[PDB]
């Protein structure tokens, strides 16, 4: 988070924490209201999300394992697909892309290379997911949340 | 292997808050051309400044032979 | 207990029709 | 019902049946003998002609919600055809699209849109599910099938 | 239809008196939270086809309601449900930018009662949407605009019931 | 490296004077400007890799230059290029952000001409794919965006020739 | 536009502007600035605009009329999408819809079924341009623009 | 060259070539007339080996950017395939996979990303290829040209 980083600047200089630093801190802890709401309108309405871009992400992206006859695979896709919309939500907690990255970007296209699955499917489906969930928010949140989308889709991309 | 003939000075930018003893810091040295981005990305993030570079080992445009 | 080999059991009829096709084909 | 078509136009000029819709209403008595044959023939095939044209259907379109790999949407879908196969012989033997239409055509793409299923998907199952019935009369019997699956799919579209 | 300025000029008009202080600070609450009012409309707008189908896919679907037989078979009678969770949304935002129920009796409870027991529609299940209604809002634009569009999805239940 | 603010913070201090008023009126442009240089930083970063595609697709492939005989023939040459262009895109992001050229200077055209000049790489061609990023962020992120990116862009290009 | 609206409630009536009419008139030519800008950011950036939606829209449906190997298609396809960002510009002007409506919105559904351009695949390429349109706006700017897109795609579906 | 890969490692040491090297040496010199002729055999049946491999791999890998119906996306992947058959060729010659390593294998994976082209396609390739190419000489020839297959399979994966 911001918090930790600025923690760890000061850190690094042994330093106390600067007034700059510390008014950062409070801004951001003047925004978790706003952003505890957006988390949880994601939350309430995934299962949705889900839905409509599983369904606009098979129409786009056929060939992919999910979309093959194979039940185990279209359960984990699925499963794959609710985990990274509540990894979003959660990341849009704390306020910063770092509890995301640190659960599912950071060694994504090396799992998902191990497991065989084209990580171009992955990045379609993410950005089938991103249109889904920009339909049901307002601008404003969309600002908060689009930018970690765009950070799973760039850790993705090969 | 491809070497480069590289003239630096790159000043430290923290000797009065650690007190380490000085330093020269304008040198002229061979580099390797596996390390030389490296070393220059050093080199520009410490405020230094790259004088001049020369391929001192290797030719431009080689395909194979770079070994 | 040296031997697992009893636990790799590893991890059917398609769930779909006409599987990994786009829609409107010409 | 072509009756009760009869029995409204007569209404409308406030006059007795004329003689010519007693013509009209005696024919359509004296064939709907040939009209229950088809009904039935509709009914007895109804899974048959439902799972062929499913089959079709998703030939043709694959990735749509009923073929994404859940049941419930699967059994949904196939009901509905049936349920438009049941209509269609309803209105066979009404001897007019009103049963079809007061049934399941107006509203449908308010319907369908509500339960966010694409219109074009169900125009080309009416489609898939029209030659598979189709393929199952004389064509002296299939006009009447024909225009009612005509029917079904420009209300969609 | 009166909103809350509305309203106020009204309950100082019958006394032929200007805006007494406290009227006023109701006034002035009302167009403080003008902006959010306006927020919450715009995010009913855009997500209203949503906001019925999530309605209907969680208090109506696969019920006998859309068995043959129930009230919502038919194509016809399924729209119509559809336009009347429409209706409903609709008039709660128009009431909610209002701040002030007043449209909801004169437009939406005034003889609702009359018209759903003669057309045999079911009063009960009708409640129950407008609460799944309400649930989905409140999810969509969070709890303190969801609270604000539930005064009015409560008013139009309880006028229901 | 240097920002806008540090840039005028240090030219009012090497006289031991105060911001005048030109300084400030230059700090409020740069603050005003800065939630364009932010929505623009957050779109070039969501698209690095591909406007790096783009620019190499639309600058450097099927010329002479990827051609046997030419400097992005092998593998390794090629993946140096694209190297080279993900950190110049990188660091032309981080000048548009402070709103100054120095970094530019201090870790992009560092001795990098020279560097180039020894290895052979043909400087024609990477001006004409800078230009061509460029181009690329401009169709990205508009016009305006476009221009205030390309001014970095152009001094990337201006420094390397 | 706005003012002629205003205009015709008054006439409705056979009556001058009323004051609440008069402020409405007032606050709209307060924006002309503002709508001018916007105008000029939309015709700047079309061809982006067009590129980037249309490179969006052929990842999202790849078996549609414009991405189907005929070059006279995609050109028409892309037309349209200038054309139809033209006509939002033009709204954008007008401080309503009648302009967009007027000359883009009324009738699409018969004209692009004339055309045998699914209506779908329409909403997905507008979902697309709206996208790539409201990155280059601020927020201040954006409210019109999208709800005139909005306009677009609901007058498709 | 694996003269270049002894003499250095001679050299890492600082001392004058040992048996090992010269041993090494002469068994790679022994072997000239094999290697020029395994040489000749690919550079002779490049073609053949490319159409072969190309309908194979398009029989087993449909989906992909070669046979996309973008005739120059074709032709340059055919020319890659040719280009890494002359590549195996040199590394033949030399005895020693460092011509393969310095033109085609280091930073394979980040130019053919760059090119939005899949491994994985890339992969089974060459897979054909080398199924191809070891079906036009001896099992002796086979057992080298199958290394340096390998060894581009595997800088893919
Ligand atoms: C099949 C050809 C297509 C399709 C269909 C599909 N339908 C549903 C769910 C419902 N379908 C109906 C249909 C009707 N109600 C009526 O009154 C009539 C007229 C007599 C009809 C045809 C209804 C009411 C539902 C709601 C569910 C219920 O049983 O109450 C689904 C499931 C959708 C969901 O689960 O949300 C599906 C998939 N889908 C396709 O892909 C085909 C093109
Ligand atoms: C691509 C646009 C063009 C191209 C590039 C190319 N570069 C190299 C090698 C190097 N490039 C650099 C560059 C930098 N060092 C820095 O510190 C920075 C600032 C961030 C940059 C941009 C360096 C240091 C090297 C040498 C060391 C290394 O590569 O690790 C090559 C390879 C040259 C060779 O002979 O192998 C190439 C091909 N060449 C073109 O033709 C393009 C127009
Ligand atoms: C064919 C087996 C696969 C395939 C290939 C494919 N390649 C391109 C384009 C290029 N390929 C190269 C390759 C190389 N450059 C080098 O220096 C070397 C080392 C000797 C190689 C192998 C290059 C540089 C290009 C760019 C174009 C150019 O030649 O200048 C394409 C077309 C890409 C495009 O978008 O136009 C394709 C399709 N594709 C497959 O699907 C096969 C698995």
């Amino acid at each position: 988070s911001i918090i930790t980083k600025a923690i760890a600047s000061a850190d690094r200089e042994a330093r106390y924490l600067s007034p700059g630093e510390l008014r950062t801190i409070r801004d951001f802890y003047n925004g978790g209201e706003n952003r505890l709401r957006i988390a949880t309108t994601l939350i309430e309405n995934r299962k949705e999300i889900v839905e409509r871009g599983s369904l606009k992400f098979w129409e786009c992206c056929p060939d992919t394992p999910s979309n093959s006859g194979n039940r185990t695979y279209r359960a984990s896709c699925l499963r794959d697909q609710d985990w990274y919309i509540r990894l979003i939500a959660y990341t849009v907690i704390v306020g910063d892309v770092e509890p995301l990255k640190d659960i599912g970007i950071v060694g994504v296209k090396e799992m998902y290379e191990s497991l065989e699955i084209p990580l171009r499917n992955w990045v379609e489906c993410i950005r089938c997911l991103k249109e889904v969930t920009l339909d049901l928010l307002s601008r404003e949140d969309a600002a908060e949340v689009t930018p970690y989308f765009d950070c799973l889709i760039q850790g993705m991309i090969p | 292997m491809r070497m480069f003939k590289v003239t630096a000075c790159v000043p430290s930018q923290t000797r009065i808050r650690t007190q380490r003893e000085l330093q020269n810091t304008y040198f002229t040295k061979l580099v390797p051309y596996d390390n030389w981005f490296r070393e220059q990305q050093r080199i520009m993030k410490m405020g230094g400044k790259i004088v001049k570079v020369q391929l001192a080992t290797g030719k431009p445009g080689m395909n194979t032979g770079l070994l | 207990s040296p031997r697992h080999e009893n636990q790799l059991r590893r991890e059917t009829v398609p769930d779909k029709y006409n599987p990994r096709k786009a829609n409107w084909a010409a | 019902s072509i009756v009760t078509e009869l029995i409204l136009n007569a209404d409308s000029e406030s006059r007795y049946p004329a003689p010519k819709e007693i013509q009209v209403y005696q024919n359509f008595v004296k064939t709907g003998e040939q009209r229950i044959r088809i009904a039935k023939i509709l009914a007895e095939n109804e899974q048959r002609i439902v799972q062929n044209g499913s089959a079709r259907f998703w030939e043709r379109v694959p990735n749509t919600p009923s073929n994404s790999g859940n049941e419930r949407k699967t059994a949904s879908c196939q009901r509905d055809q049936g349920w438009y196969i049941r209509l269609i012989a309803y209105s066979v033997l009404a001897g007019s699209e009103k049963p079809l239409e007061e049934i399941g055509t107006i509203g449908i793409k308010e319907m369908y849109n509500n339960l966010e299923i694409p219109l074009r998907n169900i125009v080309e199952c009416m489609r898939c599910l029209k030659e598979e019935a189709l393929s199952l009369m004389s064509e002296e019997d299939a006009l009447e099938v024909s225009a009612y699956f005509d029917y079904v799919m420009r209300s969609l579209s | 239809m009166q909103d809350a300025i509305t309203a106020l000029i009204n309950s100082s008009d019958v006394q032929g008196r200007y805006l007494d202080p406290s009227s006023l600070d109701k006034l002035q609450n009302y167009f403080q939270s003008g902006d959010m009012r306006a927020k919450t409309a715009i995010a009913v707008s855009a997500n209203a086809k949503n906001i019925v189908t999530k309605t209907v896919a969680k208090s109506l679907l696969y019920t006998d309601i859309t068995a043959p037989g129930g009230n919502m078979y038919t194509c016809r009678r399924y729209a119509a449900c559809v336009r009347d969770l429409d209706y409903f949304l609709r008039y709660a935002t128009y009431a909610m930018l209002a701040g002030d129920t007043s449209i909801l009796d004169e437009r939406i409870l005034n003889g609702l009662r009359e018209t759903y027991n003669s057309l045999g529609v079911p009063i009960g299940a009708t409640i129950r949407s407008v609460q799944a209604m309400k649930e989905v809002v409140t999810s969509l634009v969070g709890a303190d605009a969801g609270r604000e569009m539930g005064v009015y999805f409560d008013h139009i239940a309880a006028g229901l019931s």
